[PDB]
């Protein structure tokens, strides 16, 4: 077939009386730079998965959407986060869940996929691992933005 | 939630998935997204999915391979996979959300049961398409 | 790791599964027991399903709902779905062990590719099957 | 109606082999006799995968398997396939019954998963005891560790 790429950053309850056009073009540009970055790569002949790879990095280094940077708020007011990442050709994935430390889990999945016998490592057992292959230790507070805050006060009560 | 998936010009597919889960969530849950075949899946013999929304559903139901099986096993197109998963199978779990699909073939498929999904995709050597709203 | 499938009076299936993993693990791996569709998998519509051994293959192969997606949408007998998947699809991901599994007419399978799987079976009123080595 | 264990699969003396046939045998006959009595196949899952998390000579609760570091980290699932509800916990240390902890996952929380002492806090906030780690451990497995880093 055609090389060709598809992105999303979530489903659900947008309401367009929610939104000016000025709000909606910030999450169309955010979209067309990350699909297009994937669509580049692609022509240049790289891997399906070095481009889903830097698309979800791109996604999660957006602060717009709910993965790495703008990442919500668990009850604690901590953030945890998931990823996962799957190779069509070799049947390999990874994953990592419940990780608080690295900065962008898509990477940490890879690393889980390319550099272990395991599809899955949760929690400091997954950070540790990462930690032993370079990958670099964050706080949590850098996945914190003032919009996922508002939303988590707006949810609770004080 | 944000996800990707790909086919690339030597005919591979790959998808991938990540998120920071629902706002005020209970520490130490865990949704579809880092479970293969519930919020990620791909194989070159059938499709490459990465999906958002209820992760007790879409774990439950296995959305990403129940798009594979249905197209591998049960011989539907991936709009027929994609419209049986989205529309009716996890509605009637309790599901919303929706997922990106690609095919071995290079169609591409965007469905979702919500009011809108932040979603764009494009071929190679095209230009973009996006989306936040349904049609 | 250890086991059950169970149909009950009802026309009721269920799967439950548990482990301590693999000896000598690296601590933070999880493999397919505590994975919807991967160890464990319950569907009255197909089958219940409780899988042991290589927890990454079980895993990338989804075994358990893999049986039940063979049987629902291929038209696959619960017996070659689990000749399938344990004979064929899990050792050419470079996996080994088995699963035990009921469908909802109470055909029972009990397939593993290893040495030995520690097993036991009966119909309700019945004396029990058991078993460690193959055959 | 019928029920099926495991034990788990892998690479002897008779009486040896004949305490993996008792205990399989008592637990399948358990659960058969729950069967004819009409309980679901959901209790009886449970309680069979119970009774082999507590039997020592199978690799979950009593009797699980050293990590490289010589604790114990269990994960367990059940599926009820007439709801098509699910529940499982990965990582927990602290449960004496990974099965039980799963069924509760399953009945009073809206997730199908939770990890390490978030699954743990989940349970004991909901009356489950907390257990030492050490309860888990065996003579039989500890030198299965030892062999396996020969
Ligand atoms: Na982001
Ligand atoms: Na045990």
């Amino acid at each position: 077939g055609k090389a060709v790429i598809a992105i999303h950053g979530g489903a659900g309850a947008i309401s367009r009386a929610q939104m000016s056009l000025q709000q909606e073009l910030r999450y169309i540009e955010a979209l067309s730079a990350i699909v297009e970055t994937g669509q580049k790569m692609l022509e240049a002949g790289e891997s399906a998965l070095d481009v889903v790879t830097e698309a979800v990095r791109l996604l999660e280094e957006c602060p717009l959407f709910n993965a790495g940077i703008g990442a919500v708020f668990t009850r604690d007011e901590t953030h945890e986060l998931d990823a996962c990442v799957m190779d069509g050709n070799t049947l390999k994935a990874g994953a990592v869940a419940g990780v608080s430390h690295l900065r962008n889990p898509v990477l940490a999945a890879r690393l889980v996929m390319e550099q272990s016998p395991h599809v899955m490592m949760i929690g400091e057992g997954a950070e540790n691992f990462a930690f032993a292959r370079g990958m670099e230790r964050v706080s949590p507070e850098i996945f914190s933005t003032s919009l996922r805050y508002e939303q988590l006060l707006a949810a609770r009560k004080e | 939630t944000v996800g990707a998936v790909a086919l690339d010009l030597d005919g591979n597919l790959a998808a991938a998935t990540s998120t920071g889960g629902m706002t005020n969530k209970l520490p130490g849950c865990v949704g579809s997204v880092p479970l293969v075949g519930a919020g990620c899946y791909a194989n070159n013999a059938s499709v490459a999915v990465s999906c958002t929304g209820t992760g007790e559903v879409f774990i439950r139901a296995l959305a990403a391979y129940d798009i594979a099986a249905l197209m591998d096993y049960g011989g539907l197109s991936l709009a027929e996979a994609c419209e049986r998963v989205v529309m009716e199978k996890l509605p009637a779990l309790g599901g919303s959300g929706g997922l990106i699909a690609i095919d071995h073939e290079g169609n591409v498929a965007l469905p979702f049961n919500t009011e809108g999904m932040y979603r764009a995709w494009g071929y190679a050597g095209d230009t973009p398409t996006t989306g936040i709203y349904r049609e």
